């Protein structure tokens, strides 16, 4: 595999019961400020 | 709008755009991201902090990655951007970036450009400036670069996609980062590290800048 792969980031949201990336933590979940979420 | 700048160097213009040439005389430009376009850049102390060991993992680890690079300092050339992309746009085509800044020093300045997916380094543009002199500083310029075939493929990709959603799905594991040095003295000038989601504003693009810090 290849976590560069641009083929297989799209077919991670695309298809998903095929995806093969890396798993991460969302940004919503992470210790950052509110107002990185909310467009000014 | 709000721009950054360290002690020596000064971003103040920054866009993404795809020009549409409909015929000789007859150009459209979308605007995909911009900083100092719809209104005068400016830099001020106003700016939020966000600890930088939260987005370490979406950047190159090791030697000259983002947290060496932060190590080495100056804590005031770096910065997180976080950027809502109009993609909402339809040979002739033209895609390009463009960005200005400013420095009261004369300097040979290196952009190093890097494109990141899953924190991993797919693309680098880098690009040497010289300095012009205009009204009391030194100005450097990049005019119309053209973007790599990586994010031309990457936008055609996004659009592709049934559902707005899934862009955003994407965009969490895709990001830039911006180094500009001094290419004598590898002083960091400006480091930035951008961030992307969709837009769906009325008025469409739009960003958000803050200083990155140790904790
Ligand atoms: C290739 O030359 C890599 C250089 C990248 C330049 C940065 C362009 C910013 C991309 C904005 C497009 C937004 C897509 C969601």
């Amino acid at each position: 595999d290849s976590e560069t792969d641009l083929e297989a980031l799209f077919n991670a949201v695309m298809n998903p019961k095929t995806a093969n990336v890396p798993q991460t933590v969302p940004m919503r979940l992470r210790k950052l400020p509110d107002s990185f979420f909310k467009p000014p | 709008g709000r721009s950054v700048a360290s002690s020596k160097l000064w971003m103040l213009e920054f866009s993404a755009f795809l020009e549409q040439q409909q015929d000789p005389d007859t150009y459209n430009k979308h605007l995909f991201v911009h900083i100092g376009q719809s209104s005068p850049s400016y830099s001020d102390p106003y700016l939020e902090a966000v600890d930088i060991r939260q987005i370490y993992d979406k950047f190159p680890e090791k030697k000259g990655g983002l947290k060496d690079l932060f190590e080495r300092g100056p804590s005031n050339a770096f910065f997180l951007v976080k950027f809502w992309a109009d993609l909402n746009t339809n040979g002739s085509s033209f895609y390009g970036v463009s960005s200005q800044y400013e420095s009261p020093e004369n300097m040979i300045i290196t952009c190093s450009t890097k494109v990141c997916s899953f924190g991993k380094q797919v693309v680098e543009k880098v690009e040497t400036e010289y300095a012009r002199y205009e009204n009391g500083h030194y100005s450097y310029r990049i005019h119309r670069s053209p973007l790599c075939e990586y994010m031309i493929n990457f936008i055609h990709k996004l659009k592709h996609l049934p559902e707005k959603y899934m862009m955003n799905s994407v965009l969490e594991n895709f990001t830039i980062l911006q180094v500009v040095t001094n290419r004598d003295t590898q002083e960091t000038l400006l480091c930035i590290a951008y961030v992307f989601e969709v837009s769906a504003s009325e008025h469409g693009a739009q960003h958000h800048i803050h200083r990155l810090v140790k904790e």
